[PDB]
């Protein structure tokens, strides 16, 4: 399973920016309240616009993560020297486009635009984590980070933002991205633990792991009030989850199998191999009118379970005669989550550099 | 052993 084809991955659309106009706000705070000339900071606005219209038109590359993190921490600064905030003095509408309604939805709060900067911060990772080939480990790697990175940018969201700005913001739906994001990282990581050809029984919980989130994400999925704002995005995405489930409970029990080879339990080595094709057979089912992405790594998985099935029922029917235990005799395997929401620093000095606003008392 | 190789490979 080395050389297993790559399983399509889901990445979501970074959200489209509206108006921001913070200069007059900033002047005529800074006139006001610290009594200095708001001309005084006219390089200063320059840079957070030129820092903004960079961070809205992101460049879709890993520099472009870095573009985003450096201005979420500047809004943070901003933020601490100029209060923006609901119903706070100096704040402005934030105009930005919801994702599914394609609607522009505007509220007079700084916070909205680190939330929307923090969404496509997640949004761009997604990107990035999907355009990789994944075969290359340098390009399997990143890829498992950048899936990693887009978890924790929406799980960041989701803990420091429960105020909604817009319902593809809202708890329920983030919650459904962590989990695909979460998901899709620990499938990247499967990949890798069988190029190594890692221990069994380790494969097997890794695989079982990568069930684990994608059921939680089809249960979001299957949610009608989910179903019903995503629309037909909820059908693609459902389709290739669904699929998912089956054809990586397939490997996980396939890996079961092999332990039971390793043990010398050959009746437990055909009960595992057999529940591997039968859940492998209804992936197939699940996968029709799928991209050729899917069906070649189904078809080179098929070739895998479907000979060691037929090779283990031939030892056992006529060499071990051992006795199959059935389907529901075994213990499930425990998924071993091997991933994680990586963290989001939005006031890292070194990621946001020098606050733009430094001198502004 | 092996969870520790891919613990820190996913980092």
């Amino acid at each position: 399973m080395e050389a297993v084809p790559r399983m399509p991955m889901i990445w979501l659309d970074l959200k489209e920016a509206g108006d921001f106009h913070f200069q007059p706000a900033v002047k005529k705070f800074v006139l006001k309240n610290y009594g200095e000339n708001p001309e005084a900071y006219n390089e200063e606005l320059k840079k957070l616009e030129l820092l903004r219209q960079n961070a809205v038109r992101v460049p879709r590359d890993f520099e472009g993560c870095s573009v985003l993190r450096k201005y979420l921490g500047q809004l943070h600064y901003l933020q601490s020297r100029v209060p923006m905030g609901s119903g706070q003095e100096a704040a402005v509408p934030v105009t930005w486009t919801e994702i599914f309604s394609g609607k522009s939805v505007a509220h007079e709060d700084i916070k909205y635009e680190q939330a929307c900067i923090l969404y496509n911060l997640g949004a761009l990772h997604s990107m990035l984590g999907a355009m990789d080939k994944r075969v290359s480990e340098e390009g399997m790697k990143v890829s498992c980070t950048h899936f990693q990175c887009a978890a924790g940018a929406f799980a960041y969201l989701r803990e420091h933002f429960p105020q909604a700005y817009s319902v593809d913001m809202s708890r329920q739906i983030l919650t459904l991205n962590v989990n695909l994001m979460l998901g899709q990282a620990q499938e990247c990581l499967l990949e890798k633990s069988m190029l190594d050809n890692r221990k069994s029984f380790l494969v097997a919980r890794i695989s079982a792991q990568v069930v684990d989130y994608y059921k939680e994400a089809c249960r979001a999925l299957e949610n009608p009030d989910t179903a019903s704002l995503l629309g037909r995005i909820q059908k693609d995405w459902k389709k290739l989850v669904q699929m998912k489930i089956y054809y990586f409970a397939a490997v996980a029990h396939l890996h079961m199998g092999k332990q039971a080879e390793e043990q010398q339990k050959f009746g437990e080595r055909v009960a595992y191999f057999q529940s591997a094709l039968d859940k492998l057979n209804e992936a197939i089912k699940l996968a029709k009118g799928q991209p050729d992405t899917v069906q070649d790594a189904l078809r080179f998985t098929m070739d895998v379970i479907g000979g060691k099935y037929n090779s283990a029922k031939k030892d056992n029917d006529f060499i071990y005669h051992e006795a199959v235990p059935a389907l529901d005799t075994l213990q499930p395997v425990k998924g071993a989550p091997l991933v994680k929401p990586l963290p989001v620093n939005p006031t890292d000095p070194a990621v946001t550099g020098p606050d733009i606003f430094a001198k502004l008392v | 052993d092996d969870i520790k190789q891919l613990a820190a490979w996913a980092t």
